[PDB]
RNA sequence: UUAGCUAGUAGGUGGGGUAACGGCUCACCUAGGCGACGAUCCCUAGCUGGUCUGAGAGGAUGACCAGCCACACUGGAACU
RNA sequence: UACCCGCAGAAGAAGCACCGGCUAACUCCGUGCCAGCAGCCGCGGUAAUACGGAGGGUGCAAGCGUUAAUCGGAAUUACUGGGCGUAAAGCGCACGCAGGCGGUUUGUUAAGUCAGAUGUGAAAUCCCCGGGCUCAACCUGGGAACUGCAUCUGAUACUGG
């Protein structure tokens, strides 16, 4: 189904995640639909490393897109820091 | 003041009743580094006698050519016996890229930045003759403005 | 990844001062400077058109101690950068971290200045970079760490470069044991007799 | 036969320029006037006149320097066997901007220097080198 | 407004259908010469009014048979 | 030599 | 050093058929269909985003990554 | 785990190929068209820097050479950018369909072409400016690029009807 999940890019021992919309039948780096944002778990957190766009998020959640718990944590803290 | 360079040395022979008598052929170029190239040719029994007679022809047979701050005005075609010469001026700081034959001609004129490629025959004496004659029919923006007659941006 | 042979033997092969030693003892009081190393050093060798591009390449690479695999990668960067190729070639050679320490005078020789970078003595904006091939950004300040100030390799080197002339773009402070890399150097600010166009033509074929 | 009359026009110009002829004549057309008038306005030739209405005969006055060819070489580019078209940014220059390239567009016949302010493309006629 | 092709009829023997050939000019990807390329389509002809060589106007429709995907609009010129 | 010849058959690569 | 190929083949009516249009299938009717802009036959091959080479135009190729199609001992069939 | 503190002492840590020309570096001895060498040119039957060895040097580098394969060099299938009097090549000649191409003047169409705009050309790769991993490789932000295709509005000089 239409879902919001992560795609692990980056080299070995350097995790990095892409915020895309895809189907449940595709893999982690499988056939997505559109790029939404990005996530850096090894970010220094003094600068850039987490940026999304709530306008593209509300366009698909209103259509009925499911959200994973790891991506939903970014949703719960995008309103605390901004 | 003159900048000289030897190009190639080729021992040739002459057949007589007693057998074979050898000699030497030398092709040289000179220049001032400011758009004046004069090439000569030598024929003598000995190699330092051969290159010196080529230098004696090099004082005369020397032409003028309009440089543009050390590079060509425009790309120009060169044609000879088997030397299809295609040159093209480049941007600042590219350096001289050419064969060993064309490098002797381009250094003594002061030329720095040119594209160069020779098609056909690889005889170095045939390459340089199209190179000299390819520069004398190469023209300047001032002398084509003497043809056209306008002191506008094209100058 | 270095060269362990004799230093001035490379200058006996080339015939050019390469600043391979300090400068206390003269260049000619140790070896015949115009003698090639070996059996026929007094015999004058022939120099072809292929040589003058090769002998110019060997002159610069023996100064900085950069091998062929890394020096070709410097040509991969200088070709991609805009402007003059040779001016961008000098930006990579002078912007090396072991050259900045050497031109300030913390190491008496380039072999000594490379070991000071390698064996944990140089701070770059308060951070220790233990590799000698770091490209130094402009407007940075370098310094000596607190444990390496008492070493005699710094005390003996602050007077030999003081006798020689200093570059313009560097700000050497000997009391605080620090320095500043201000701006990018130019062609005329460096050695004028080194012709960078001879090296590019060999990598242009 | 006479299937490319512009190439027949360029043949008569290049011969008389080299053979020291003072003036040449040729059969006229609407397109040959629209090219020779451009060459008159670009300093390559001197004057052109029309003669005859049922047999239109065009004339060209040559141009020399000290008896030297002003138009050194000219190259027909497009041809009835192979048509050449370029866009407003793919217009080729002749001798890196020294010579002009005759390009006919919907705003009349002009040069690539004049097509910069016009911003159009079309058929390349000849490289006036 | 809608997608519309134009061409001429080369065959009309079959009932309720005609064969319309479409020609187009193609720049060659290697040489650039403009070459006539023939596209032969099968067009549904209601009431069979089209003859041979008629310049005709056709539009796009659903597939009606194994080979047909085009239908009729009107004839521009007939039986000249 | 003619471009219209190479429409029928291109240059034969060995 | 492959020039003619094709009878469910090409089109139409009606019935049947699938989730959907349709020779997809059946009886009947018509003799057309395709093809020197390469039909048909034979051999070889997964394709593409790309990689590499090259000043460029081009050239060679499709491993790792991603997209799609096909396949799951060989062949055939249907259920769910 | 990376990282960092502390200890000891240069202590634990350099080889391969080449050296007649191409192509960077020269002498000596042994061998005697034999042995061998070799990518090309071709070296060696009594003085071989080319064989074998030694001395010395050069080019690379924790790698170095060789073999096989692809492109470049090769403008050596030449669109860019080749030729056909004698180097390979103009059918022995002629008619002629299909095909290609076509004088000049005006009107029209806007087909080809050109201008503008929309949609699209997945991401990754490459390119531009950045950021991060001590550096680099590598990862990554945005932009450019993807020279493509479709549609619409235009211009009418040229080509086509
Ligand atoms: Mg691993
Ligand atoms: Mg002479
Ligand atoms: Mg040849
Ligand atoms: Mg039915
Ligand atoms: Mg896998
Ligand atoms: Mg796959
Ligand atoms: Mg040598
Ligand atoms: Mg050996
Ligand atoms: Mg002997
Ligand atoms: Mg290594
Ligand atoms: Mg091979
Ligand atoms: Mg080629
Ligand atoms: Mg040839
Ligand atoms: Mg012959
Ligand atoms: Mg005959
Ligand atoms: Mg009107
Ligand atoms: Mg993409
Ligand atoms: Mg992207
Ligand atoms: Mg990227
Ligand atoms: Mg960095
Ligand atoms: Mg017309």
């Amino acid at each position: 189904m239409v879902t919001i999940r992560l795609a692990r890019h980056g080299a070995k021992k350097r995790p990095f995640y892409q915020v895309v919309v895809a189907d449940s039948r595709n893999a982690r780096n499988g056939r997505f639909i559109e790029r939404v944002g990005f996530f850096n778990p090894i970010a220094s957190e003094k600068e850039e490393g987490t940026r999304l766009d709530l306008d593209r998020i509300a366009h698909w959640v209103g259509q009925g897109a499911t959200i994973s718990d790891r991506v939903a944590a970014l949703i719960k803290e995008v309103n605390k820091a901004a | 003041e003159l900048q000289e360079k030897l190009i190639a040395v080729n021992r040739v022979s002459k057949t007589v009743k007693g057998g074979r008598i050898f000699s030497f052929t030398a092709l040289t170029v000179v220049g001032d580094g400011n758009g004046r190239v004069g090439f000569g040719y030598g024929k003598a029994r000995e190699v330092p006698a051969a290159i010196q007679k080529a230098m004696e022809k090099a004082r005369r047979n020397m032409i003028n050519v309009a440089l543009n701050n050390g590079t060509l005005q425009h790309p120009v075609k060169g044609v000879h016996t088997g030397s299809r010469v295609f040159m093209q001026p480049a941007s600042e700081g590219t350096g001289i890229i050419a064969g060993g034959a064309m490098r002797a001609v381009l250094e003594v004129a002061g030329v720095h930045n040119v594209l160069a490629k020779a098609y056909g025959s690889t005889n170095p004496i045939n390459v340089v003759r199209a190179t000299i004659d390819g520069l004398e029919n190469m023209n300047s923006p001032e002398m084509v403005a003497a043809k056209r007659g306008k002191s506008v941006e094209e100058i | 990844a270095r060269y362990l042979g004799p230093k001035l033997k490379l200058s006996r092969r080339e015939g050019t001062d390469l600043f391979l030693k300090s400068g206390v003892r003269a260049i000619d009081t140790k070896c015949k400077i115009e003698q090639a190393p070996g059996q026929h050093g007094a015999r004058k060798p022939r120099l072809s058109d292929y040589g003058v591009q090769l002998r110019e390449k060997q002159k610069v690479r023996r100064i900085y101690g950069v091998l062929e695999r890394q020096f070709r990668n410097y040509y991969k960067e200088a070709a991609r950068l805009k402007g003059n190729t040779g001016e961008n070639l000098l930006a990579l050679l002078e912007g090396r971290l072991d050259n900045v320490v050497y031109r300030m005078g913390f190491g008496a020789t380039r072999a000594e200045a490379r070991q000071l970078v390698s064996h944990k003595a140089i701070m770059v904006n308060g951070r220790v970079v233990n590799i000698a091939s770091y490209q130094v950004s402009p407007n940075d300040v370098v310094s000596i760490r607190e444990k390496a100030k008492k070493q005699s390799r710094v005390k003996a080197a602050l007077e030999l470069a003081e006798q020689r002339e200093k570059p313009t773009w560097l700000e050497v402070d000997a009391g605080k044991m620090e320095g500043t890399f201000k701006r990018k150097p130019e062609r005329s600010d460096l050695s004028a007799d080194i012709n960078e166009h001879l090296i590019v033509e060999l990598y242009s074929k | 036969s006479m299937q490319d009359p512009i190439a027949d026009m360029l043949t008569r110009i290049r011969n008389g320029q080299a053979a020291n002829k003072a003036a040449v004549t040729m059969p006229s057309s609407k397109l040959k006037v629209a090219i020779a008038n451009v060459l008159k306005e670009e300093g390559f030739i001197e004057d052109f006149k029309v003669e005859g209405d049922t047999k239109p005969e065009l004339e060209l006055t040559l141009k020399y320097f000290q008896g030297k060819a002003v138009v050194e070489s000219i190259q027909r580019v497009s041809r009835p066997g192979l048509r050449i078209y370029k866009r407003k940014d793919e217009l080729p220059k002749v001798m890196a901007g020294l010579g002009i390239a005759v390009v006919s567009t919907s705003k009349g016949v002009m040069t690539d220097r004049a097509a910069r302010q016009a911003g159009l493309g079309g058929e390349i006629i000849c490289y006036v080198a | 407004k809608i997608r519309t092709l134009q061409g001429r009829v080369v065959s009309d023997k079959m009932e309720k259908s005609i064969v319309v050939a479409i020609e187009r000019f193609v720049k060659h990807p290697i040489y650039g010469k403009f070459i006539k390329r023939t596209t032969k389509l099968h067009v549904h002809d209601e009431n069979n009014e089209c003859g041979i060589g008629d310049v005709v106007e056709i539009r796009e429709c659903r597939p009606l048979s194994k080979t047909k995907s085009w239908t009729l609009v009107r004839v521009v010129e007939k039986a000249v | 030599a003619t471009v219209n010849q190479l429409v029928r058959k291109p240059r034969a690569r060995k």
